[PDB]
């Protein structure tokens, strides 16, 4: 099979070295070519650059002095620096297997033809966020069913992370073990600058338990790992 | 009194500068004040033929193995030569009537290295020659009447102009011209191949005109040789084009041509070469 | 940019600027909230996983634009869509082509569902007062969400997410509103009144 696994820090002050890392699997980091895309919130992806082993690495022009590309073939891993960021340069970072090929409209016989590029096979990405404002911790309140003797049948239970920054927080229910009727909303921003999320599940009638149903929320930017337990 | 501000595109060899930031000028308006060819007229060769007055004659020598001077055996008379139509190139001849029996060479003097050694054919070997460029001809009127005929812009890819000979056929004709050869410089020698010395255009490059356009082909690419004897390919060629040509010593004039709108193509056969020799 | 067909129909999308010379074309459809997928590269050359129903443009033209022709339009392939352009007359893009969202129309229509939420008591011994609506599978995302202070709007606090689709015909919209401690249990009971499409539906709370 193949997966793709980026990683970093998800946040990094302006005028420094955002470190971005990119797990690889399934093959090997000598064999194939690589490319990073990094994609701005609702805009359109701008395309970073490509590297691979024995040299064959290039890079954007418009931000062609501040990148730097590498491989570790023995920890088999995708590395990426970047030097001076800043508010422009925050984005949802992917990382991407790519593929060269040949189109030839001519006789072959000048050069007259041209390399083209498809990265088939995608990552995940990070959210990397551009930011002098430090990290806050999320806080978890557990939402408490529908009134303590709930509506007849199809009951319905929630979580809640409020007052985190930055984004994401990921969640997820026993160790993931429901993942079903889970409807984890997206974040509002508030006034101050911090995100909050609410999850929640749908669970039927047979719900007086007590089932163990305790709700995990990460936020690895304050390596915050909160496991809450929620009561009627 | 006014003026305007058109814009057309020129071939490098038309044009040289002269140092604003960068400039240029036509490469003809230091040597003489041109004419440009109406695009009404062809350039098309068609078999002409030189008759005789009354009271004149011609005679025709009917001898497969004449080396062109002498006393020819078996002669017959006629009004009119064959259609000869004015196919007209240097290092290459085309479109003429080949050889009946043998390729059979042709020298004032084999000795006098000073001499062009003229080589006809046996077999026409086969050249196809292009401009893949689709093109834009733009009419700028230059007025009152005056009309020049500009290029525009560029309609698909760019790549050059370019012949095809296949490599295996001229591989064996080349064979069976040093097999001639040998009959003059002893039964058992060695004839290399080499491209131009120096020169102009005209001179170290296959100048002809098809279609419109004077092709000024590279000709190092089939002097590779060298003859030590006692599938499918194609040899590809790399040409320049010209349009502003001085043709003949100085006295063809010089002459812009018209830009041909569209894809050039055309088939050729060659029926000799115009060799020179350097113990 | 958005392209609205009828279901069962063929649609069409146009990216970037015109060809100039002869080129190669990639087509990636992005969906709401995940990774763009490769769909067709050499401009009319799909890989495994696509379906023969995507076409495109031959980048044998020129003049002509990169088209994206999807027969048979259906439910999922409502997406965003890019393009990387290869012109062999103009230098390498690193900004892939801007986006063109389809929209497949008379999905019809979804009624929400409101989740509201009481602070938990756990927030309140922490002295912050917080209520969850919660707004979900609604179609489309045009929700408009009041609050009311038993009989009385409330104007201060409110916040609201933005209707967001999610990888289903489903929208989602979220709605806190920030209390002080005093007021959850000094009023009757509130009420979270969600407008959508021209139906309003309210849940309200009550204090123990
Ligand atoms: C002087 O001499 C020199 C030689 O020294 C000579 O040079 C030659 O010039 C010609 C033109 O002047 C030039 O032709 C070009 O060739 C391009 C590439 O073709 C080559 O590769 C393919 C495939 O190889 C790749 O993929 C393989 C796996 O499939 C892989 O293993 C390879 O490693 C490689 O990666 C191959 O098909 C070609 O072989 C073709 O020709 C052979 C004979 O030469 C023949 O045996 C082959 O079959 C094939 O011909 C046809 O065969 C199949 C059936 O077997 C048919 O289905 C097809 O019809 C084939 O044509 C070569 O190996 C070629 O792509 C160029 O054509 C594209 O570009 C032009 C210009 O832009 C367009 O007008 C064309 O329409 C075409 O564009 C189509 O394809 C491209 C890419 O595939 C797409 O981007 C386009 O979308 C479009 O294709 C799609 O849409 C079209 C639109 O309707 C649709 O029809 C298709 O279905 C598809 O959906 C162009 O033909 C030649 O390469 C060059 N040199 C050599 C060495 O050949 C000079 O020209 C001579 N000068 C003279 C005489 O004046
Ligand atoms: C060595 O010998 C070979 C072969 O002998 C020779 O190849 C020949 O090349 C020339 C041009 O390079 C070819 O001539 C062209 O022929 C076609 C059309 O001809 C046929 O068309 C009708 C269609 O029904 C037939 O019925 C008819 O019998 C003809 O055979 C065209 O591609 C060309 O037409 C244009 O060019 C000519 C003027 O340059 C005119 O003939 C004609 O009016 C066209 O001109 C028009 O072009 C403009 C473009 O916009 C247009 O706007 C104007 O109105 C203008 O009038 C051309 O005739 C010839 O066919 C080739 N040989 C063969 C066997 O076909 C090599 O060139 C030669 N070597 C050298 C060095 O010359
Ligand atoms: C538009 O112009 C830009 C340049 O302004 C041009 O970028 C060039 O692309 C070519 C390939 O398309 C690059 O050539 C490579 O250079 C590296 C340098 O080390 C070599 O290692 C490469 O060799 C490998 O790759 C070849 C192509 O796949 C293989 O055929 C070969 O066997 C080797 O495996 C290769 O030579 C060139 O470096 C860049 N130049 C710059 C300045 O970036 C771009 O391709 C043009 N685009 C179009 C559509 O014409
Ligand atoms: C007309 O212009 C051409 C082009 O500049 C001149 O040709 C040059 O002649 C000199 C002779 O010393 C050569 O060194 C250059 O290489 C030639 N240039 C080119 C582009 O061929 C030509 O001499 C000029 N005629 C004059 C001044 O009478
Ligand atoms: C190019 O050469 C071929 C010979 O291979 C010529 O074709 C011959 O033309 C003559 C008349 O000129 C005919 O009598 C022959 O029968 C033709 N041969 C074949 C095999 O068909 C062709 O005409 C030449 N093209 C030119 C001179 O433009
Ligand atoms: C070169 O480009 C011209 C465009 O200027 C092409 O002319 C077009 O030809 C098609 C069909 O051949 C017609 O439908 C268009 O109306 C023509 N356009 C114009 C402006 O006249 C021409 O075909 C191209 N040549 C080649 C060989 O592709
Ligand atoms: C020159 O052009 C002619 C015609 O375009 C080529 O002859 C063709 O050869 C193919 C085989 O490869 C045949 O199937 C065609 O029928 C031929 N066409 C004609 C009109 O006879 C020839 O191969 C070309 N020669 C070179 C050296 O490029
Ligand atoms: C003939 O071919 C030779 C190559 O065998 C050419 O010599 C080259 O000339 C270029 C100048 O443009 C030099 O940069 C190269 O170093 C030369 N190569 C060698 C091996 O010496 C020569 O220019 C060609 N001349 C003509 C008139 O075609
Ligand atoms: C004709 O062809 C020859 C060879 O195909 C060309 O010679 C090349 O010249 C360049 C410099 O201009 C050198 O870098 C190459 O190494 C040469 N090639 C070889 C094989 O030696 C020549 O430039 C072409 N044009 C002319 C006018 O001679
Ligand atoms: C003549 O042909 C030969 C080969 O056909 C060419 O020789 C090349 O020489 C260089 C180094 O001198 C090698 O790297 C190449 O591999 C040789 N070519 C081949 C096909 O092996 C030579 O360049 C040709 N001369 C001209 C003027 O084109
Ligand atoms: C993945 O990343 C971790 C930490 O960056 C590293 O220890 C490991 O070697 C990487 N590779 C794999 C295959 O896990
Ligand atoms: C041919 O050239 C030689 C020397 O180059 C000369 O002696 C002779 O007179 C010339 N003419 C002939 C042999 O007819
Ligand atoms: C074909 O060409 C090669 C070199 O290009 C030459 O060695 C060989 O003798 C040629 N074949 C014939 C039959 O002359
Ligand atoms: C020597 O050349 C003659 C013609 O010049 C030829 O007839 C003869 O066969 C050659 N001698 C050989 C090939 O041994």
């Amino acid at each position: 099979q193949v997966h793709l696994q980026e990683s970093g820090p998800g946040l990094v002050k302006p005028s420094e070295t955002l470190s971005l890392t990119c797990n690889v699997s399934g093959t090997l980091v000598r064999d194939n070519y690589w490319s990073w895309i990094r994609q701005p919130l609702g805009k359109q992806p701008e395309w970073i650059g490509y590297v691979h082993d024995s040299g064959d690495t290039n890079y954007n022009p418009s931000l062609k002095s501040r990148v730097h590309l590498s491989l570790d073939k023995s920890k088999n891993l995708v590395s990426l620096r970047l030097t001076g960021v800043t508010a422009a340069d925050s984005a949802i970072y992917y990382c991407a297997t790519t593929k060269h090929g040949r189109r030839i409209y001519g006789v072959v016989a000048f050069k007259e033809w041209f390399t083209y590029f498809y990265m088939d096979v995608w990552g995940k990405g990070t959210s990397v966020t551009v930011s002098s404002a430090s990290t806050k911790g999320p806080s978890v309140f557990p939402l408490a069913p529908s009134s303590k003797s709930t509506s007849g049948g199809t009951a319905a239970l929630g979580c809640l992370v409020k007052d985190y920054f930055p984004e994401p927080v990921t969640v997820s229910w026993n160790s993931g073990a429901l993942t079903s009727g889970v409807h984890t909303f997206p974040a509002v921003l508030q006034s101050s600058g911090l995100y909050s999320l609410s999850s929640v599940v749908t669970v039927p009638s047979s719900s007086l338990g007590t089932q163990t149903y305790i709700c995990n929320v990460n936020h690895k930017p304050s390596n915050t790992k909160v496991d809450k337990r929620v009561e009627p | 009194d006014k003026k305007q501000k058109v814009y057309s595109l020129f071939y490098r060899l038309d044009v040289v500068q002269i140092n604003s930031n960068k400039e240029y000028r036509l490469i003809n308006c230091n040597t003489s004040a041109c004419t440009q060819a109406c695009p009404k007229v062809s350039f098309e060769p068609i078999p002409i033929h030189y008759c005789a007055p009354a009271g004149f004659a011609i005679l025709k020598c009917k001898d497969k193995k004449f080396n062109g001077t002498g006393p020819c055996p078996s002669v017959s008379t006629v009004q009119c030569t064959h259609g000869i139509k004015p196919v007209v190139s240097t290092q290459l001849l085309l479109n003429g009537s080949l050889a009946e029996e043998e390729v059979m060479i042709r020298s004032e003097n084999i000795t006098n290295n000073a001499k062009n050694i003229l080589v006809q054919f046996n077999t026409p070997v086969q050249i196809n020659c292009t401009r893949p460029m689709n093109m834009t001809r733009k009419s700028i009127r230059i007025g009152p009447g005056q009309a020049f005929y500009a290029l525009g812009d560029i309609i698909g890819d760019i790549r050059q102009a370019h012949c095809n000979v296949s490599k295996a056929t001229w591989n064996e004709t080349l064979g069976k011209v040093v097999k001639q050869l040998r009959k003059h410089f002893g039964n058992n020698t060695i004839i290399r191949f080499a491209n131009s010395s120096g020169g102009d255009l005209e001179v170290t490059t296959h100048s002809f005109n098809c279609g419109g356009e004077f092709f000024y082909c590279n000709t190092s690419g089939l002097f590779n040789s060298t003859w030590i004897s006692n599938s499918n390919d194609s040899i590809t060629l790399p040409c320049r084009i010209k349009q502003i040509i001085n043709m003949w010593q100085r006295i063809g004039q010089c002459m812009y041509a018209p830009p041909i709108q569209g894809v050039i193509r055309c088939v050729s056969n060659i029926t000799g070469l115009i060799l020179t020799r350097d113990s | 940019t958005f392209v609205s067909v009828a279901p069962g129909q063929t649609a069409r999308i146009t990216c970037g600027e015109e060809s100039l010379g002869s080129r190669s074309v990639i087509w990636y459809q992005q969906r709401p909230g995940q990774a763009p997928s490769l769909i067709i590269y050499n401009n009319n050359d799909r890989p495994s996983g696509i379906p023969d129903r995507f076409s495109g443009s031959p980048g044998s033209t020129f003049g002509t634009t990169a088209t994206l022709t999807i027969t048979s339009v259906e439910a999922g392939d409502e997406a965003d869509y890019y393009c990387h352009i290869w012109d062999s007359r103009r230098p390498t893009n690193w900004v892939f082509g801007e986006g063109t969202t389809l929209i497949v129309l008379s999905q019809p229509k979804a009624a929400p569902s409101v989740t509201l939420f009481p602070p938990s008591s756990e927030e309140l011994q922490a002295n912050k007062a917080t209520l969850v609506c919660l707004i979900s599978d609604f179609y489309p995302g045009a929700v408009t969400v009041a609050w009311k202070a038993d009989s009385s709007p409330v104007k201060a606090g409110v916040e609201t997410t933005t209707p967001s689709k999610q990888s289903n015909n489903k929208y989602a919209a979220s709605s806190y509103l920030s209390l002080t401690p005093e007021q959850w249990k000094s009023h009757k009971s509130y009420s979270c009144q969600v407008t959508h499409e021209g139906s309003t539906v309210e849940k309200t709370v009550a204090p123990t």
